[PDB]
RNA sequence: AAGAUGAAAUAAUAAUAAUAAUUAUAAGACUAAUAUAUGUGAAAAUAUUAAUUAAAUAUUAACUGACAUUGAGGGAUUAAAACUAGAGUAGCGAAACGGAUUCGAUACCCGUGUAGUUCUAGUAGUAAACUAUGAAUACAAUUAUUUAUAAUAUAUAUAUAAAUAAUAAAUGAAAAUGAAAGUAUUCCACCUGAAGAGUACGUUAGCAAUAAUGAAACUCAAAACAAUAGACGGUUACAG
């Protein structure tokens, strides 16, 4: 019947989420599902939602709360950032088991961030990749923290900070550095604590 | 007698009026600005003009209702302007 | 009826501040018990500087020993206790408030109730109290 | 009970009056039981008005309660006259006090020396 | 009376823990 | 150097987007910048001048419900407790 | 809490406030004046700043709110009035 | 003919039973599904699964053969 | 013995005039509770008293901004003249008259630049009615 | 020198050391924030604190079995002002006395200020005593907030009620009302052109002021309500 089909409809498939779209608190994991629309449907403003999204939006990803509201607007945001962070984690290669053998709401292991297994290494034409190197940005003059590929980590130093740090001061984030991710762990609340080393 | 003089400073500091500032030596005007901020947060200036003359309780109630209504109307207007700005940002 | 009394006793002897509070507590408790009353609790709040330089009779007080007494008693002797407190030079300030017993027979003082201990049984904890 | 509130004493008195006027156990709505409970509450309110003669709000409440007792006893007369006379005799009232128009006017308070 | 003297001595004469707000 | 208000600090372990390293993020954060809200009875806190003093101005004026954010019930109990504390010699 | 205004004849700000940016020449002049105040006039320390001013004002000495429009355009949609 | 959880037999209608409920008939019924709970659990247990993009354009619903 | 713990400069800024008063807080080194009560509330002695009329302003000129400004300047010059900058100063302002801003500007400005180096605290002593004597009726102008 | 005002001046501000400041005494009256009269109360009213007594809430269970609604007359309470006795009298302040302004001031502004405002014991029973909207009952389409309960696991944008705001239908001369100014039922009070007039006379009650009841002749074709378009305002804001 109509009720069954509505229960199995993709709009129903999106779980009920009502958190503030614009959030200024600490962000540890995604809070809204990312809705994707194909370019052909974007051309006609069709996102699979109740109403047509305004033609001003050019991005193909958004995160929404209400299909419709009293103000006759769809409560949405044209942001699809979080997936990239997840995908960027897959580029790092650092692995993080509950995925092996009344309702509990705890984040189960890594909550979809990474489903890799620790015991594997990367072969490269140069040879076996012993240690993975990714570029990042040291943020502040403080341990020292770095924005590396969508995640904030605490960098473990090697003797003294390079003098560039002291010379630049608060403009440190302008310059890129190359780090090696020592370890990745997941805290209970869902934060991803990674330790890296500035080469 | 000696513990007396030890405790005089703490006791005297306890009886604070709450309308006071320790002057910043570098910028004395900043301390006066902080004092004026305290005055306006305590509604002392408006209060003094309120007590200057007498106002009948019916007129006092009328003014209080009017002021509360204007405050609520301003809050609602700010909410509507926020909705307008968000809709403009999103392209509606 | 359960009555919570909060007394602000004056400190005159700088060496033994608790003496006057002891004498006042003895007097009030003796009155309560001898007039068919019960003194459920005496909570000894500490010495505190008064918010202002409060005046009783001619003496001017700047600090006081605060103390609390939870006692079950009748209205008439409660008013008598209040009258004795008001005329006593030792008591700078006094206040008696009813603690309602409509639902629970045993209730703690305002301080313990604010902390989270609703009853005095919780105050003295619960082991072998299911007998 | 001497250390408790007056409301508790009136509660006990109301229970006693109900159990003394009840037709059967659990009977609380019979006109005689209602009249007895109203009588106890009326006596308490009358004492309060005697000690507080400028409390016009509670004087009005007492007047309304007395008129309520009058109405319920008049219904009992219309329904069960034998129990009506039994109840008014037990409560210390007569037929005239129930049937006649009543207001707690100053004339009543002067004639019967309420204060 | 005996319990009154005992408790009063305990709370005041004895240096028991006092409910003084820090 | 950069004034602290002009700089955005990403906390440890938090995810971010390139927008975060922008003045717009700082402005947005600025734009969107206890016990009595925990199901407790403010009347019980009438002999506790400190916790009551948390909810008054420097001069001792009770703060409006718009400032405190309490419920009307707890707001009324807080006002009553503060006035009682004033009357009994405390506060 | 949320406050809902009545059906209003209009939705308009009486005085829209715009963020005019203070002219670069004025702030450079102020910095030069503070330099000569502290180090002294024609002091060696901040003379370099003078050069900047000499260029910044060489060509010329000194070198918008749509809220009401959008509010009027969008009011009928967002006011949330009852149907008819 | 038996007692309820509190141990009381139902002998007379209570206040809620004696109120006409025509509004219940004429209100549009709220649609509730069991899945809506489990879904809320799943994305609570795996928040990063939300980051994986979803397409709400339906394709053809009737064509599903699963 | 009369030692001076501090000085106090008070300014009452009413609608029609401004009254500035300079005073010293005298102390005498010599029951525990009485020693406390003396310590918390010290005696106060007036040293300099000024009103705008003392500066020559007359009638409505007394309440003007320039009158208050010049009165504050003369005040500070007088504290310097009698050499009462040796101990720190406490500034108290009573009312929100129109000369209050004049006093602030004169103090923070070059006129009181000497005095400001010794002030330590600024306080308000505005007197308000929580509820009390009936105020005069409104003037139907 | 102070005090006041638009600016000033006042028979009683100050050299008899005033105003201002710091203390110390006595007096009365009033109750800042919270605060929305949200609420409570039949209305009038009522928000500084504590206590004694009285009354007021929802649900469940049991009981009575129409005992109900309204209500002429009547009864009670009833702001401010007023009066009668006592005490009180700090501020404010009719009247009065003066100073200003003005062609004139009999007014607005200013000073001194009597009664009164305050308490106790009474008289009286009037207000734009208003929601200008009597009470009760059945029904009536929505939305949004709160407010108060009941759950279920902050989340159910949770359900049941009442308050508030905007409405649909309906009603209305329209303004507008909107769960009553709607659809119906029951009871009570009131109205029949303007003015004369809530006036006169009489009667009832009060210490009195007064309160209740309450006309008639004569004059006229008027009189009023809502809304429309103008003019006007010592009417606001925006631009040029
Ligand atoms: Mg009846
Ligand atoms: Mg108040
Ligand atoms: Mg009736
Ligand atoms: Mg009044
Ligand atoms: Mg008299
Ligand atoms: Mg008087
Ligand atoms: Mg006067
Ligand atoms: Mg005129
Ligand atoms: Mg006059
Ligand atoms: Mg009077
Ligand atoms: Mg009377
Ligand atoms: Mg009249
Ligand atoms: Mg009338
Ligand atoms: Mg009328
Ligand atoms: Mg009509
Ligand atoms: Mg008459």
């Amino acid at each position: 019947t109509l009720a069954e089909l509505l229960g199995r409809s993709r709009i129903a498939q999106v779980a009920n989420n009502h958190k503030p779209l614009t959030y200024t608190g600490k962000k540890f994991h995604p809070t809204h599902q990312i809705i994707e629309t194909k370019p052909s449907t974007l051309y006609r403003q069709e996102w699979g939602l109740k109403s047509a999204i305004p033609s001003k939006i050019k991005s193909r990803y958004l995160v929404y709360n209400d299909l419709d509201t009293l103000e006759r607007i769809t409560t949405f945001e044209p942001r699809g950032g979080t997936q990239w962070n997840r995908l960027r984690f897959q580029e790092m290669g650092v692995p993080i088991n509950p995925f092996f053998k009344k309702f509990n709401t705890e984040i189960i292991g890594t909550g979809g961030l990474s489903y890799s297994l620790p015991g594997k290494l990367k072969n490269s034409p140069n040879g076996v990749i012993q240690r993975t190197v990714v570029p990042g940005r040291i943020l502040n003059v403080v341990k020292w923290l770095a924005a590396i590929g969508g995640f904030v980590a605490d960098v473990v130093f090697f003797q003294s900070p390079p003098s560039s740090f002291n010379s630049m001061g608060d403009f440190i984030r302008m310059k890129t550095f190359l780090f090696e991710i020592l370890e990745a762990s997941m805290e209970k609340n869902g934060s991803v604590s990674m330790h890296a080393r500035l080469l | 007698a000696e513990i007396a003089r030890s405790s005089v400073e703490n006791a005297q500091m306890r009886f604070n009026s709450g309308k006071s500032i320790i002057v910043n030596k570098n910028n004395p005007a900043e301390s006066f600005k902080r004092l004026n901020r305290i005055m306006f947060e305590n509604n002392i200036p408006g209060d003094k003009r309120s007590q200057r003359f007498y106002m009948k309780p019916g007129k006092v109630a009328e003014l209080k209702r009017s002021q509360r209504h204007r405050k609520e109307f301003m809050m609602g207007f700010k909410r509507l302007i926020e909705i307008v700005k968000d809709a403009k940002r999103k392209g509606y | 009826m359960l009555y919570e009394l909060i007394g602000l006793v004056r400190i005159t002897n700088s060496n033994a501040p608790k003496l006057e509070a002891k004498e006042l507590s003895s007097t009030i408790g003796k009155l309560i018990i001898q007039n068919r009353g019960v003194v459920r609790d005496i909570v000894p709040m500490g010495i505190r500087y008064l918010p202002k330089i409060m005046k009783k009779d001619q003496e001017k007080h700047f600090r006081a020993y605060h103390f609390l007494m939870l006692f079950d008693s009748s209205a008439a002797v409660q008013s008598e206790i209040l009258r004795t407190l008001k005329k006593d030079p030792r008591v700078i300030r006094s206040s008696i408030v009813k603690v309602d017993l409509d639902k629970q027979l045993d209730r703690a003082s305002s301080l313990h109730r604010s902390l989270g201990k609703k009853s005095i049984l919780e105050l003295v904890n619960e082991d072998y109290q299911s007998i | 009970m001497r250390n408790s509130e007056n409301k508790n004493a009136i509660k006990m008195a109301v229970e006693l009056a109900r159990k003394e006027f009840e037709r059967f156990p659990g009977d609380t709505g019979s006109s005689e039981v209602q009249a007895a409970c109203m009588t106890v509450r009326i006596q308490n309110m009358a004492n309060h008005i005697k000690e507080h003669r400028k409390d016009f709000a509670n004087t009005r409440n007492l007047r309304i309660l007395v008129q309520q007792r009058q109405a319920i006893l008049r219904y009992l007369k219309r329904d069960n006259p034998e129990k009506y006379y039994w109840t008014i005799q037990k409560l210390g009232l007569n037929d005239a006090a129930i049937t006649d128009e009543f207001n707690m006017d100053r004339r009543y308070m002067q004639d019967y020396e309420f204060f | 009376e005996s319990q009154l003297l005992k408790k009063i001595d305990k709370v005041f004469n004895d240096e028991t823990e006092e409910f003084t707000d820090a | 150097k950069i004034d602290q208000s002009l700089s955005k600090k990403l906390p440890k372990g938090t995810i971010y987007d390139p927008f975060d390293f922008s003045m717009g993020r700082i402005h947005l954060d600025r734009k969107y910048q206890d016990i009595m809200k925990s199901g407790a009875n403010p009347l019980e806190f009438y002999a506790r001048p400190r916790i009551l003093s948390r909810y008054v101005t420097s001069t001792g004026r009770i703060q409006h419900r718009d400032i405190t954010g309490l419920s009307a019930k707890n707001q009324r109990r807080l006002s009553k407790a503060i006035r009682r504390c004033q009357a009994i010699g405390l506060m | 809490p949320v406050y809902r205004l009545p059906p209003l004849p209009r939705l308009k700000v009486k005085k829209p406030i715009i963020r005019q940016e203070a002219n670069k020449c004025l702030v450079l002049m102020s910095n030069l004046l503070q330099c000569w105040s502290s180090y002294g006039h024609m002091s060696p320390k901040c003379a370099g700043l003078v050069t900047e001013l000499k260029s910044c004002t060489s060509e010329s000495a000194l070198g918008k709110s749509n809220i009401n429009y959008h509010a009027a355009r969008l009011y009928d949609r967002i006011n949330g009035k009852p149907h008819d | 003919p038996h007692a309820n959880n509190k141990g009381l037999y139902k002998t007379r209608p209570n206040s809620s039973d004696k109120r006409v409920g025509v509004k219940r008939l004429y209100r549009p019924p709220k649609l509730t599904y069991v899945e809506d709970r489990l879904r809320s659990l799943f994305y609570k247990q795996h928040p990063w699964e939300l980051s994986r993009p979803k397409i709400l354009v339906e394709n053809e619903i009737g064509d599903e053969n699963y | 013995k009369e030692e001076v713990v501090k000085y106090i400069l008070h300014g009452k800024f009413t609608k029609n005039n401004t009254h500035l008063t300079f005073s010293s807080v005298v102390e005498d080194k010599n029951t525990y509770n009485d020693t406390m009560l003396y310590y918390l509330n010290l005696p106060q002695k007036v040293k300099i008293s000024l009103s705008t009329g003392c500066l020559g302003f007359r009638k409505a000129a007394r309440g003007e901004y320039e009158a208050a400004f010049q009165t504050s300047g003369r005040m500070f010059e007088l504290i310097k003249e009698k050499n009462m900058l040796n101990k720190d100063i406490e500034v108290v302002m009573d009312d929100f008259g129109k000369g209050r801003a004049a006093f602030i500007s004169a103090l923070v400005g070059k006129e009181g630049a000497s005095v400001v180096k010794k002030v330590v605290k600024i306080s308000d002593a505005t007197k308000l009615k929580f509820g009390g004597v009936r105020s005069p009726k409104m003037r139907r102008l």
